[PDB]
């Protein structure tokens, strides 16, 4: 939510990208793909696990404690034994709710800041030859085929190559 | 004509709610329960050493109550009190019995070492047909009944050193009987006394002359008091009547050991935490099956369910 | 020419100073309220049923004390004792008060349940000038004071069988006298003793013959116990004198009652969290009136105020 | 103040801005006028309405506990009822004081969020039209009357319409 | 040609990693540690006013051993016991012995006040030689060892009535004869007893004749019993027999005195946090030295090490 | 992590940079350069001393509380005074645990903060005088000498003054 990518400018997400958490998808001379981008979803997956690192299989041992259950009325050593575990369940439900809830607005931000990331890369490496449509794409002012849309992907794609022919196709009249 | 090229995301046709900071419902593409709220309801036998009471208490089993006989000596890292559970020997209470059973449940070992006391002046072995062993009158394994030797009873004044490396835990009772019936029959005398001393500590007790509501068909009563001794003191035993000594002491060690209330059955598998209603998997940090556990076990709370979002958003198509 | 477009954001001429992880003290456009601080200063009477105590503290509504006659069988979520209390019956002490205070308080009732005791080689109902009930020489209405028939005292053996669902609750005491003034007066003998058991228990009390410092102008003590009997379980009472006796048991129940310390006035008014200032609202989370609380209640912190945003930076022009 | 809006590249708040949270000052060729954006103001003022959802009015019913005031000296079994209280009421002061900290810093950062977010949605909006002065104002580089305006604030703006006046008016020398 | 302009931030040879919620090992440019977890070995003397009990315990500082004589009426706000303490006088317990060292440390005072107490039909100052003050047969210096005078010892009654604005606390005791040895000698007679009572309360105890494991080759003991009384209240003591009185009474004080068990010497130094170990620094919120402590202190965590982050991610080139 | 910066688009950190810890190098006609920004520089480490003026010197006093070892075995009460204080103990060990891990999380990204909002300060003042490389470098289509450079350090950087030489170098073919 906090970078306004997820939920926020992309309007929604696509079902139909089941390799991947991040992608692209184009349309060209040549039809209309879908390719996942590896290095995003790489990067929110390793975080979500660094998380669950912190919280899954990290039990603490305890072994001789007080007694919880009582069946006889005793008044004031009862009292305080009962107390002190009524006590220590609430700080500690107190501590798993706070944890999940703040985790969990984490979790949702960090996603959608790996969305923004990839999407602020993208538009950096078109430089002139295309512009930003609001919604997550961009209108590229120039040819580009699949192998031209696979460089922008795999980060080798040549603004200069395309450069001449994308400004008169931008600021044409 | 030029080309589009647009950035996304994955979405997934069966989100789930999570909680956050500020909504207490958005779905996400996937999460993980953090709270085990299952059991499979027998407590497995490993890897901790499970000692299941059966018919005995833990202070049934010390006292050495005959049908408890099978627990002689043995250990435990969790000693397992069943309700079934009964007394069927004298009748008895313990002043302060949850110390008592929890200083032995920490102990972790019912290892009991013979002693010879210096027992003349009085009838040893004292029984009772309120406890039965292997057929005939008896009395506990643990405690020696002490009684008159031809209508005489002299003041005895016994004493045992701890010689040790660890402390000894001596266990010891008083007999409070019926009326005369059972004054002037096992000690001779209209009046008895019991003051158990080391160098450190003195337990003085009376007896006391009174029937009791019949338990087990017996009225008169045994109070079970405990003496620790440890390393370079001795313990001092001087008694004017009404003794129920100990036949020796039991090892005290430290470690991990417990006690827990419960009739799950003990099951053929392994667990490293154990509750009440049977083990549970340790994976998550928290459970809501119950406060008392023992073993590496997620800490309890109050949540039935905490679920922890483990992908983004989830906007549909 | 063009035109100019400005995006921007609100401001307040009276912003809030709250603390962050980064800055103890930043301006925000409003905040609101975490910790109540303020009570009203009465104890609202609704919804939780009140007693008021007045001049009796729990304990002594109990005994029934005749000033707190008029307390028998009353229920009550909260007791409320004040610090005006006296006590003007006879003199006593209660080893272990607070914890019968807090059974009896936990409890939450003084349902009282008159019994038929075989009370026979005794006088019943004595009586004191130290207790005036009626403008008349009187005891604690619940208990039953023992003393001789003729110059004489046999061994008191009363058995009383608990057949009901709930644990009941016996009070009883011992009276220790000034003198032989009041040794061979009322019991008619040199000596005298109190044992009550039951099948799981045994309380004995010896009296003890000696002037204590005048309690309003009475220098012998009642000394008061209490036992509790269990659903199958019988009370039994040996005494060969001196027994302050039971006419009935207490039904012990269980549910959320509690007792407070408090001279707060009691008010017409409904608020669910009560502490001894007073009333307090529960809408915030926290609270730093008074670390004692009885019903749905903000927690207790020691911050007098902590200020949540609920707005953004404020950035005045 | 992480997003870089609220008291970073907006030099100030407006207090002749009481219908909204964030919005929209211009001047054109009919004046200089404001209007309060809605959703953006309702976006801040959910979330924050969200975690009072979680503080306010959401307390625990506690009854018989233990005696936390005592008028006799006793000893070891009064220095741990005492003990337990100090203990637990400097655990939940703890919590109340982190709590209140981060949600402080949370709520400074979301309405930062939001201001940042109106502002690139309008940037992208703008296309070719327009440049940031970088201040949170674009020079609009052509006539954009009061329904022009309208028209940005509505969503309904055609960037197509205006593009050959505005890089003409840009791109001049 | 042109320019070009780049943003950068810095970056350090040498980086610390440092946990966080993603990932619990990245490289930052800098951090410091939160756990303190190393002490000098001294306690400082500054600015906590220490006393050394150096041999002795505050018990035997209590009760007068000859040894501690130079502890009279001194002031701690933290006492110290060291593990070579010894007892050196009349062989004694304390039942809830750590209650009345709790309650001495925590009132932080030893100042005595002498009374006048009227003992009329016995012989006062007892001493034995077990206990040498000054080469010379003696007793504990604020108790005072009550026996016959002349073969007779009437029933003691002596009242003592609290006028002061404190809480008096009384130091009593009651000796349990070796013998008949010791039980004609001192006392003259068959039997005694002690009752120390006020307006609000009551001890009795009855003294106990048989011979304990032998203690600095004494084998009597004397138990130790104590009695607060506050004001408007009056002590009071019948005795017809082993009565080890008070010589007058201690100030009970509210402050911030403890006691600590720790062999570490004092040193001249000034800290603010004292533990067992040593004194500690206090700039560190956290600590993992002791979970002991006394001041102003960090709190007491089970990791030996916590760094917060205090620079960027560092990046190397 | 969070903005994308250090360690995103900023390749990696400069040693040499000793004076600051952001800044600008530069490449132009009179050679190459490096100075440090103060403010971007002071707004994150005043950030950093904020979070450690909570944490440094604010130790809690105690005094007398209970016993914490035990040369006697007692049972029941002695159970109840070590279970209360290894309650403590974990609640604090956890609350210790936590503040780092999250503290730490937002320090990282709040300097990573830092360095976005000046990059982006950079770019907005640039206007059409320069290009985004994607690395944080901006090619400057203009001769910018060692003031024009300083002038764009210090905020005095009149881009209308090279605007005409720069649109001229960008949209050649
Ligand atoms: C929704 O989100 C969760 C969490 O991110 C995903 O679930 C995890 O998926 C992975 C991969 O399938 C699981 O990894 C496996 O763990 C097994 C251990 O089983 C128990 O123990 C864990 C704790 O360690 C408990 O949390 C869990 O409930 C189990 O009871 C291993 O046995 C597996 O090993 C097998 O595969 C590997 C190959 O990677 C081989 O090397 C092994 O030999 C073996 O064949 C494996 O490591 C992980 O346990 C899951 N976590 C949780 C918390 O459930 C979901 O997949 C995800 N959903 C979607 C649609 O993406
Ligand atoms: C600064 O920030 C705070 C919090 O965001 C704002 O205060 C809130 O304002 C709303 C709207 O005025 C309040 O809502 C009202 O709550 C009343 C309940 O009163 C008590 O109970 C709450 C908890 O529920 C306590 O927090 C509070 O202190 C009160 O003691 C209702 O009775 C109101 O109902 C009335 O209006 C509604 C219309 O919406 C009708 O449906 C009803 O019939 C009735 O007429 C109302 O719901 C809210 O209580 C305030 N919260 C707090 C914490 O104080 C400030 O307004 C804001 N300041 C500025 C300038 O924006
Ligand atoms: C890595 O990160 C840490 C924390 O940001 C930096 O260390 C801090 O550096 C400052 C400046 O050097 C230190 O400030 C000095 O504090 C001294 C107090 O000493 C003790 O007390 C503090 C708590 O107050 C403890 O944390 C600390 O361990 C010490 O034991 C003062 O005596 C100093 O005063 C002197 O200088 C000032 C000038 O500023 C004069 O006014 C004085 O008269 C006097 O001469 C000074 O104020 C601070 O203590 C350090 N903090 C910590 C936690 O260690 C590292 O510098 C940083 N590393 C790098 C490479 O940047
Ligand atoms: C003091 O009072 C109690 C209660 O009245 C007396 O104990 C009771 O004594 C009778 C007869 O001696 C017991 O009878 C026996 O019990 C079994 C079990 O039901 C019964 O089947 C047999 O007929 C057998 O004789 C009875 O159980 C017992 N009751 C209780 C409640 O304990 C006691 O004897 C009195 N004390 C003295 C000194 O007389
Ligand atoms: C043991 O010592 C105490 C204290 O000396 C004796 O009690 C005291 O006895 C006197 C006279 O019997 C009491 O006097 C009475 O008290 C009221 C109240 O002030 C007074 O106005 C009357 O004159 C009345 O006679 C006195 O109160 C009482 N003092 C205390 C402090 O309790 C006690 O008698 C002695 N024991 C024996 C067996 O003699
Ligand atoms: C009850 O039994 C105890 C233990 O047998 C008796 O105490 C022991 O008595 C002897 C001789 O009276 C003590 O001897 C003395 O001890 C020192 C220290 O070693 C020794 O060097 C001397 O020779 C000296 O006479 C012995 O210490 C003592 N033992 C213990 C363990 O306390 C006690 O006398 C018996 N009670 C009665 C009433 O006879
Ligand atoms: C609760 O008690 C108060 C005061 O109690 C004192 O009353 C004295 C007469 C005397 O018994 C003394 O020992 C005790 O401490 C009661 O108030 C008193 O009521 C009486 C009789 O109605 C009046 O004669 C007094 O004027 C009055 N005294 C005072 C100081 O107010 C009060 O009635 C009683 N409350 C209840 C509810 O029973
Ligand atoms: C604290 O006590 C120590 C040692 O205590 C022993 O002293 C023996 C002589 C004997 O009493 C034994 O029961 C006891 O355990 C004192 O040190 C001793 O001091 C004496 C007299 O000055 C010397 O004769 C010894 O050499 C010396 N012994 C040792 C082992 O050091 C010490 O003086 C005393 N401290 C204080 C402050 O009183
Ligand atoms: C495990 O057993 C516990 C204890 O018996 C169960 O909790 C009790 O449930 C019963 C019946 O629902 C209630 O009457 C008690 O009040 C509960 N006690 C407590 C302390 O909560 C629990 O339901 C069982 N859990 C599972 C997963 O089997
Ligand atoms: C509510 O009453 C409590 C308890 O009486 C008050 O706290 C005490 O205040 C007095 C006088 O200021 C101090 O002497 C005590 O030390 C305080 N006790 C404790 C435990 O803090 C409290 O001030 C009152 N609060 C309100 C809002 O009326
Ligand atoms: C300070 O002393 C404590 C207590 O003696 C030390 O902790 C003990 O260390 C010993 C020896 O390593 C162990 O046998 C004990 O089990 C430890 N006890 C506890 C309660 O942890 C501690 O190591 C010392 N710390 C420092 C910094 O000197
Ligand atoms: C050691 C001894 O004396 N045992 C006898 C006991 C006791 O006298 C009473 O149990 C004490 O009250 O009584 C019996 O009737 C019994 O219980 O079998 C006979 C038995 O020989
Ligand atoms: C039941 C009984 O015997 N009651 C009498 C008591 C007791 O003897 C003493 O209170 C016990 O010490 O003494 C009185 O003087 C009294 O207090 O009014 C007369 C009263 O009839
Ligand atoms: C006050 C008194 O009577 N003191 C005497 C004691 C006691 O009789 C016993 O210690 C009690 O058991 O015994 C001595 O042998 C001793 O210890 O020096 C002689 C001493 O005069
Ligand atoms: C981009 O990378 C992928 C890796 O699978 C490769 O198959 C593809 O040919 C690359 N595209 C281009 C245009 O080089
Ligand atoms: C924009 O929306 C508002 C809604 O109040 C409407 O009144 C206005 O006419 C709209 N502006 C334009 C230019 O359509
Ligand atoms: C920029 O500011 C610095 C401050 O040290 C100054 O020395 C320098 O001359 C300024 N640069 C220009 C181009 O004005």
């Amino acid at each position: 939510g906090i970078f306004g990518a997820i939920a926020g400018f992309i309007e929604n997400g696509w079902e139909g990208m089941v390799d991947g958490w991040y992608g692209f998808r184009h349309q060209n001379s040549e039809g209309i793909g879908q390719a996942a981008d590896l290095k995003s979803t790489q990067a929110a997956i390793d975080q979500i696990n660094g998380k669950l690192n912190r919280l899954i299989g990290k039990t603490n041992e305890k072994f001789h404690q007080i007694e919880k259950e009582f069946s006889e009325v005793e008044g004031r050593i009862q009292d305080l034994e009962k107390y002190v575990e009524d006590t220590k369940i609430d700080l500690w439900s107190y501590n798993a709710e706070l944890l999940v809830a703040l985790e969990n607005q984490h979790t949702i931000d960090l996603t959608d800041s790996e969305m923004n990331k990839l999407f602020e890369k993208t538009k950096k490496q078109l430089r002139e030859n295309a512009e930003d449509m609001g919604n997550g794409c961009f209108k590229i002012y120039h040819k580009c085929d699949n192998a031209c849309i696979g460089s922008i992907r795999n980060g080798t794609y040549d603004h200069d190559v395309y450069r001449d022919e994308a400004l008169n196709n931008r600021f044409q009249i | 004509p030029g080309a589009t090229l647009c950035l996304g995301h994955h979405a997934v046709p069966n989100g789930t709610i999570v909680k956050t900071i500020t909504n207490d419902q958005i779905e996400v593409t996937n999460a993980t329960e953090l709270v085990q709220s299952s059991s499979t309801g027998e407590i497995c036998d490993s890897p901790h050493q499970i000692l299941d009471g059966e018919n005995c208490t833990l202070i049934d089993a010390l006292l050495g109550d005959p049908q408890c006989d099978g627990f002689q000596n043995k250990k435990w890292d969790l000693f397992v009190e069943r309700s079934k559970a009964y007394s069927n020997c004298y009748p008895y209470d313990v002043p302060d019995y949850a110390s008592l059973r929890s200083l032995v449940a920490s102990s972790g070992t019912l290892e009991f070492n013979n002693e010879s006391f210096n027992w003349t002046g009085v009838t040893q072995n004292g029984t009772s047909s309120a406890c039965i062993r292997r057929s005939n009158n008896s009395f506990f394994s643990r405690l020696n009944w002490l009684t008159h030797l031809k209508f005489k009873y002299p003041a005895l004044n016994v004493t045992m050193p701890n010689n040790e490396k660890f402390d000894k835990l001596y266990i010891w009772g008083v007999h409070h009987p019926v009326t005369d019936n059972d004054q002037i029959f096992p000690y001779a005398q209209a009046s008895g006394r019991i003051t158990v001393s080391t160098k450190r500590s003195q337990q003085t007790v009376i007896p006391n002359i009174g029937s009791r509501p019949r338990v087990r068909n017996i009225p008169s009563r045994i109070s079970i008091y405990w003496t620790i001794v440890k390393p370079g003191d001795i313990l001092l035993i001087n008694s004017t009547g009404n003794l129920i000594a100990p036949r020796g002491y039991f090892k005290i060690r430290s470690g991990k050991s417990s006690i827990m209330r419960s009739d799950a059955p003990i099951g053929k598998c392994n667990s490293e935490c154990i509750t009440p209603n049977g083990s549970i998997p340790n994976d998550k940090p928290f459970q809501n099956v119950n406060r008392i556990t023992y073993g590496a076990c997620p800490r309890y709370v109050k949540q039935n369910t905490l679920k922890l979002a483990t992908g983004m958003r989830n906007v549909p198509e």
